[PDB]
RNA sequence: AGGAUAGUGGCCUACCAUGGUUUCAACGGGUAACGGGGAAUAAGGGUUCGAUUCCGGAGAGGGAGCCUGAGAAACGGCUACCACAUCCAAGGAAGGCAGCAGGCGCGCAAAUUACCCAAUCCCGACACGGGGAGGUAGUGACAAUAAAUAACGAUACAGGUUGUAAUUGGAAUGAGUACAAUGUAAAUACCUUAACGAGGAACAAUUGGAGGGCAAGUCUGGUGCCAGCAGCCGCGGUAAUUCCAGCUCCAAAAGCGUAUAUUAAAGUUGUUGCAGUUAAAAAGCUCGUAGUUGAACCUUGGGCUUGGCUGG
């Protein structure tokens, strides 16, 4: 009845069974295996500083037809090269090649967002100044 | 080093953020009480919920339990002291029958309005923060100062307040002296 | 794709200076300001109530 | 670790000292002495926190340097001297004689006694054993060694110390019906009479005691101190409450009746 | 202005040869009452020397007009000085403030004297002979 | 049996047996592992965290060995090597901030080379010295508490005895600014407080949005599958309720978004409490060991007396 042990001396069989079946859960599996510590470009971090290498315009996924303007950034903490989005009408002009850009997530937590193919990060600050403050022109880029 | 000094929150934001049924009700409750923000409602909501939580445990107990007694009456005595519980409602069941409107009725801002010292409920808060009303012989400028039953009758204008026999304020002195 | 079109729209938007307006009340007064306009002097269209009705 | 500690954090102090949390980081560490650190009271605590004679830890030190403080009829110059149970503190400048005895609430009550009563003490016999050259002796609760006691004295008994000559005036045998004051556990401070001593060989013996209000409690023999030979005749002036433990409701009702 | 002072929680302290209590001050229409004037006032009430009385820890309640402090009167001026700390004696003018170097200056000297053995006179004399 | 130890003990030695641990998970590996008291979240059961105000332990660059001493295998004690590293007159000499402040590097990530033993306590030959222990101040939107940016009239139209919407006032007050007093080891600050300090009372409140979820426009102009927005569904191909601007309005308010991780949501880890014919999932089928679970049955009833607390 119910297929799982119920006898009073069967607390062990339940302890092993649950712990085995928590591995099918990806939240548990990602945490214990430490895949963030190994294969995630930030290394489990929230933000990261990196160095811009080249600027790229990407064709959009269907059915949207546009260009998402991202950049090739190499990370200073571990030397990895991954693409980051530049989100603001006309904020491609604020970022130049070989600038240090503070990146963050898309809120999808390691997943591609929307119609943008192959990109998971966005630029938060350039040269130590927020790209939102530059888009609103609250401040000016240091140069 | 030194022993830590404890602190704790007094309010809790609701789970569901935008619900016009709740959104209008909180505006309605604060609007006629002149409350500054929703935190003053989140404060009454959180503080009242724990009063129920204390009473909820005791009602699960068997009656004549000395914890249910000693803790039960000790909670009730505090509530009647400030007037939120009626003097004929000392059964620990009427404590569950409480509402936010009960204790907000006990506030300094509310009661100075009902004692007529300020024309409007918002003018009632103004008399408080501008240091004009003295309870007993101690000047209180806390809008949320809960007034006990014995402190109910001793609310009046401060003797050094310009509205209470003190000298004229800054504006009157400058103009009458101009 | 080409990066030439970045910022095309905001560049060609005509500039509009915001009209200078009186400051609104803060604190309990804005709390007082809303409470009247929503529950006291009702502007509902006989059970039809819209909060920001665009002109028509 | 490399040696004994000489410091005591404020939170690490014994709970019964009622030391406030925000006075500072450290608390008075009792020196070695007649009583164990956790079951004793530094003199700096007593003259500042209970009597309020000294407003801070500096003022107490000058007090003892003028030789007013006497513990059991002898001068002490250590601010952190570990006074303990039944200890007599005399401040003759104030003409005050003290005996440290537990209140019912478990803490050191301020108990003023007469000048005559300050000239004796009672001690719990820890062991009777033969010392060097065939001289038996007795160790009391405060570590006193009295040579040549009454050969009838055995363990768990209470003797009367003349507190001047260090000799034995009289003793109280341990038996059923003996008046007892408890000095440990959550039954600490209670006073009552023995009903039945249950012997547990190889372990801890328990003493069954009935309180003054026909209240029965069971406590370990290590906390049991005899104060009188029968019920209602204690050899020392018992503090307020007479070791009678009440309910919280009764305390509230007594509080309600007392001030209103 | 009609400064009224009240006393409570009195404790006799012959160990410090002092009487101590709580100074309850009623000072309506006044910012607060100074230590100097309180000692001048307190001395007349209790017929003691103004130099053997101590007043400190005065804080005004919320709304003003009433202050609370601690009071210490000693059986003599001489008794006060033995049991009063230096700073209070400086506050009442009964003694001079100690003149010494700063804690940074005193500490630097002490580790510098740790570099000398014997009399400091010997150390400099031997320096002259070596450098001669 | 002995040695060594402060002492027990393969702790070590000599001799002699072949023992000891393990599917009830030994042994090995990883640990983004110091442990606990505790923290976050929680109807409950639970899940994640715990370097870190307390307790216990370990370490002072990595090892190793000792002196003194009751107490150390000590590092603000030494000796030696390894790795760095300072002066050098080139012979030599001196190192150890994982103490306080402070300097470089690393990063997404973290304070002044301030003052003082006055408070707490410790150490000493000790009423007297010392204490970057400790306390105070400087930076600090880590968090938490309380809590300002207005109020009431008179006109005035609308309006159902008054809720206001505009132009008309006289008050009140702290934000701040300062005698002074208090506060303190001395100061800063708080509180009290003379005098100054509000009509745009410019002494100006912000953070996000307004298709749905989800609260708040089908308003105007700009672009025209482009720029871009959009957590998801999608919006944009010339009337865009969704981009770019203005106006209006909404939610919270000295606070409001973003990213990451985690908890609730999640009865999507299910002991409480999931599912397994067809959506993922009953071993091809029997035997079988550990494990889990295992029919019923052995003084009941009767009788009498008595103590206690509930309703009267």
């Amino acid at each position: 009845g119910k297929g799982k042990p119920r006898g009073l001396n069967s607390a062990r069989k339940l302890r092993v069974h649950r712990r085995n079946n928590r591995w099918a859960d990806q939240a548990y599996k990602a945490r214990l295996l430490g895949t963030a510590f190994k294969s995630s470009p930030f290394g489990g971090s929230s933000h990261a500083k990196g160095i811009v290498l080249e600027k790229i315009g990407i064709e959009s996924k269907q059915p949207n037809s546009a260009i998402r303007k991202c950049v090739r950034v190499q990370l200073i903490k571990n030397g990895k090269k991954v693409t980051a989005f530049v989100p603001n009408d006309g904020c491609l002009n604020f970022v130049d090649e070989n600038d240090e850009v503070l990146l963050a997530g898309f809120g999808r937590r390691g997943k591609a967002k929307g119609d943008i193919p192959g990109v998971r990060f966005k630029v938060v600050k350039v040269s130590g100044v927020s790209l939102l403050a530059l888009w609103k022109e609250k401040k000016e880029k240091p140069r | 080093p030194r022993a830590p000094r404890t602190y704790s929150k007094t309010y809790s934001v609701p789970k569901r953020p935008y619900e016009s049924a709740r959104l209008d009700a909180e505006l309605k409750l604060a609007g006629e009480y002149g409350l500054k923000n929703k935190r003053e409602i989140y404060r009454i909501g959180f503080q009242l919920s724990k009063i129920r939580r204390a009473a909820r445990d005791l009602l699960t107990r068997d009656e004549k339990d000395p914890k249910r007694l000693f803790e039960g009456n000790a909670l009730i005595r505090r509530l009647v002291r400030i007037g939120v519980l009626s003097e004929d409602k000392m059964k620990l069941d009427y404590v569950l029958a409480l509402k936010p409107e009960d204790f907000l009725e006990r506030r300094l801002q509310t009661q100075v309005f009902k004692l007529g010292l300020a024309r409007s409920i918002h003018h009632a808060r103004v008399l408080i923060t501008q240091r004009h009303i003295a309870v007993g012989k101690q000047i209180v400028n806390i809008p949320s100062f809960t007034v006990r039953l014995d402190s109910q009758k001793h609310i009046d204008f401060a003797h050094n307040s310009p509205y209470g026999g003190g000298r004229a304020g800054r504006v009157k002195r400058k103009n009458q002296g101009k | 794709g080409s990066l030439a079109r970045a910022g095309k729209v905001k560049s060609q938007t005509p500039k509009v200076e915001k009209q200078e307006k009186p400051k609104k009340p803060q604190g309990r007064a804005y709390m007082r300001l809303l409470y009247t306009r929503r529950f006291v002097n009702v502007t509902l269209t006989n059970g039809k109530r819209k909060m920001n009705p665009s002109p028509a | 670790a490399r040696g004994p500690k000489k410091h005591l954090k404020r939170l690490a102090a014994p709970s019964h000292w009622m030391l406030d949390k925000l006075s500072g980081t450290y608390a008075p560490r009792p020196s070695a002495g007649p009583h164990k650190l956790r079951e004793s009271l530094p003199l700096v605590v007593f003259l500042r926190n209970r009597l309020k004679y000294a407003l801070n830890g500096r003022e107490v030190k000058a007090i003892m340097m003028q030789q007013h403080v006497q513990v059991d009829g002898k001068v002490r110059t250590d601010t952190t001297y570990p006074a303990g149970f039944m200890d007599v503190i005399t401040l003759e400048a104030t003409n005050e004689h003290f005996r440290l005895v537990y209140d019912v609430k478990g803490k050191f009550a301020v108990h003023r006694i007469s000048a005559e009563e300050a000239a004796y003490k009672l001690g719990k016999v820890k062991k009777v054993q033969l010392g060097k050259k065939g001289v038996p002796y007795v160790v009391t609760h405060d570590g006193r060694t009295i040579r040549y006691p009454d050969p009838l004295i055995r363990a768990n008994d209470t003797v009367k110390i003349d507190l001047a000559t260090g000799k034995i005036d009289d003793f109280i045998k341990f038996d059923t019906g003996r008046l007892v004051m408890v000095t440990g556990g959550r039954n600490l401070g209670r006073v009552g009479v023995i009903v039945h001593r249950e012997k547990h060989e190889g372990g801890f013996d328990l003493v069954h005691i009935k309180d003054a209000l026909e209240n029965t409690f069971v406590t370990r023999l290590s906390n049991v101190f005899v104060i009188g030979t029968e019920a209602g005749k204690p050899w020392v002036s018992l503090p307020k409450g007479k070791g009678i433990k009440l309910s919280i409701s009764e305390e509230r009702d007594r509080r309600r009746a007392q001030q209103g | 202005d009609a400064v009224t002072i009240r006393t409570r929680k009195v404790i006799s302290n012959p160990l410090l040869a002092r009487r101590q209590f709580v100074i309850d001050v009623l000072h309506p229409n006044r910012a607060n009452v100074s230590k100097d004037e309180l000692r001048e006032k307190l001395a007349e009430i209790y017929k003691a020397e103004k130099d053997a009385v101590s007043v400190f820890g005065f804080r005004t309640q919320f709304g003003g007009g009433k202050s609370t402090g601690f009071g210490l009167i000693y059986q003599s001026v001489a008794d006060a000085k033995r049991f009063e700390p230096a700073y209070r004696l400086v506050r009442y003018g009964l003694a001079e403030k100690v003149e010494k170097a700063s804690r940074q200056q005193r500490k630097q000297k002490k580790n510098r004297d740790k570099k000398i053995f014997g009399t400091q006179r010997r150390a400099q004399k031997r320096a002259a002979r070596r450098n001669a």
